[PDB]
């Protein structure tokens, strides 16, 4: 039980480092964006 | 900068795609250990 | 930008109160099987 | 028994999480390189 | 207690890949501040 | 940036040792419970 509880946890830690390298993704996105406009 | 954008759309399937089955797996031997 | 900018807080916040969970739950586990 | 398989399917996550951070980073370093170019 | 040891193993590349998604965000600020410069 | 730079290779580096050390004791684990 307390192993099972613990993988559980460490999913909930998996699904929002996902999310949040998702964030991160889209912010390089956004300041690639940025960047073309400066560039042209 | 058009393949880094194919690419990291490649790998955010295939993660998504591997966080799902984790998410089942745990399930799975959270019912077990119950 | 702001808004990117709060809302990185925000995942970080989440995720280290989420890291901290689970590590203290990895030690019950260890601890149990000792 | 499924407690391994979990952890097993955890630790595919793990590896394919390091696999886009590090493209991530690539992305990064792509981007300063053009923004060093515009900055000279 | 092998299963026990993976998880604490798991947790462990948990505590370095969120430690390594900072520092990644923080390198995105970094450059999005240089962007600035020159958008400036 | 050259500290940047420097910095995120250690992570890389160090990410990748305990990458290689989670997945053998999750190899054993495994096995153990075959």
């Amino acid at each position: 039980q307390s192993l099972a509880n613990a993988t559980a946890a460490q999913q909930e830690v998996l699904e929002a480092s996902y999310a949040m390298v998702q964030h991160i993704a889209k912010g390089i996105r956004i300041l690639e964006a940025r960047v073309a406009r400066v560039e042209a | 900068w058009q393949q880094w954008e194919e690419e990291i759309e490649q790998h955010e399937g295939n993660l998504s795609l591997l966080l799902r089955e984790a998410a089942l797996q745990v399930h799975i031997a959270q019912r077990d250990a119950r």
